[PDB]
């Protein structure tokens, strides 16, 4: 019979950057916060071994 | 000649 | 090395050695040299460098006076003694700053954030933005840490967002520090506290404005 | 005379709002912080003489 | 060999070897050389490379000063003494970042939090925005808690913002929790840990990217 | 040629 | 003549 593999999807890798307090153009103070973005998304990991 | 001064104005 | 920095009042005169063998530079940061004058025959060649500055070479062996005029109306004088060595570079500074440009805040907040902020400010003052016609408030919005009873007072409903005001009752007798995220309920965009929080005491009735989406369930 | 005392200016009123976390169009997750901004400005006032 | 790095402020005077026999090269990582000036009859040939460098040959033998002016406004002076040997290549780092007017327009057109994310992604993903250029990293731009030592790696700078990467080594070998807020300094606008971290093992070679402001201080 | 420096402005 | 350099740019 032809073989079987298990599709494996890799986890997303995330990155979080802390932001320091800041004032915008409308003079509202922004206390320190953080924003997260995904650097490398999830994908199928083709099989090391078919059988 | 003595006493004269060179001066250049840059555009 | 770093250019030698000299601070001079207008008409100021500084004694700096230059070089006969190699080109020498004088730059005023933030300023463009518009003119240079020296005793005749003293300066062999004068060129304008990028971003202002003057490049000059001297075959002279006698101390001489160079007058440099910048484009902002400043004139400075230098007494130059020509000596053997590397070309010398000088940074010209002004002792008294002429004007203080006001600071520029260039940072811009996000559209969603500004929208919530504008509404919260409008509600706090009470003026109504167009498209806000008023509505009955809910009871769904507020979770209570404890000792708090909620009564709805006023509420606005618009095309995209919705705001409401609830007054919490005085808590029992333990001081209750107030955490703005301790009144959260799924679906609420922003929660803000009137006055300054910092622990409502053995009591106190404080009005809280809660902001929630409109149309969306 | 009651008027003409040296003038003083009030303190602007400031209010803080808390923004719940949200997700941007580009899938960037924001977990921001309370923003304190002036709501009421200051005005001139004549202090009561001591 | 790897090109040698000069790193000079915008008045710099660096004494460097130059070869009389074979062509020598100077490049700016982020700027295009527009002119090289030396004493008459000193530099035999001078041609501008397409990337933005300059190739030159010197036939004379005396030590001399040469001046380089880049397009985006910059001037660096090197004293070159000709010696027998192979052509030498030098990489010139600015030390004081240049004003980039055409970059402010891109910088301010977007929102602040979006720009921060974008610079941080670019440094992490290894692609640099077009308007930014390479600069010498700051010696001390972040606070150092818990007896740490930091080795700078790379820095880039635009008009109002400036990114740098710092390698952090834990020296106390006892486990130290990591908080971006503990590295904050007046002017540090944002901090990101490349590995999610939250902890630092006793021997740690990790990295951190900090965005600051250009001209703070 | 006295004092003259080689100033090549590249286009 | 000494010190000059040959350089060709390919189209």
């Amino acid at each position: 019979n032809p073989g079987t593999v298990h599709p494996q999807r890799s986890r997303d890798q995330i990155a979080t950057v802390w932001i320091a307090p800041w004032v915008d153009s409308d003079n509202a103070f922004h206390q320190p916060g953080r924003v997260s973005f995904v650097v490398s998304p999830a994908d199928w990991v083709l099989p090391a071994r078919v059988n | 000649r003595p006493g004269m001064m060179d001066s250049q104005e840059f555009s | 090395q770093s250019p030698a920095t000299i601070s001079l009042p207008q008409g100021g005169q500084f004694r700096l050695s230059i070089s006969n063998t190699d080109p020498n530079m004088i730059f005023i940061p933030g300023d463009k040299v518009t003119a240079i004058t020296a005793p005749g025959g003293m300066l062999a060649d004068k060129r304008l460098t990028r971003a202002g500055g003057v490049l000059f070479t001297s075959v002279a062996t006698r101390t001489f006076t160079i007058f440099v005029e910048t484009a902002r109306g400043q004139t400075f004088s230098v007494v130059a003694t020509p000596v053997k060595g590397e070309g010398r570079v000088y940074r010209l500074m002004s002792a008294e700053p002429p004007s203080r440009p006001e600071t520029r805040k260039w940072e811009t907040a996000q559209a969603y954030e500004k929208l919530l902020i504008s509404l919260n400010r409008a509600v706090l003052t009470g003026d109504i933005p167009d498209g806000y016609g008023e509505v009955k408030p809910l009871s769904d919005g507020i979770r209570l840490p404890g000792g708090f009873s909620v009564t709805p007072l006023k509420a606005w409903a618009g095309d995209q967002l919705r705001a409401d005001r609830y007054e919490l009752r005085n808590a029992n007798t333990w001081g209750v520090a107030l955490r703005e995220q301790d009144f959260w309920k799924p679906g609420v965009r922003a929660v803000m506290f009137d006055n300054n929080a910092q622990t409502l005491m053995g009591g106190g009735r404080m009005t809280v404005t809660v902001i929630r989406g409109n149309g969306e369930g």
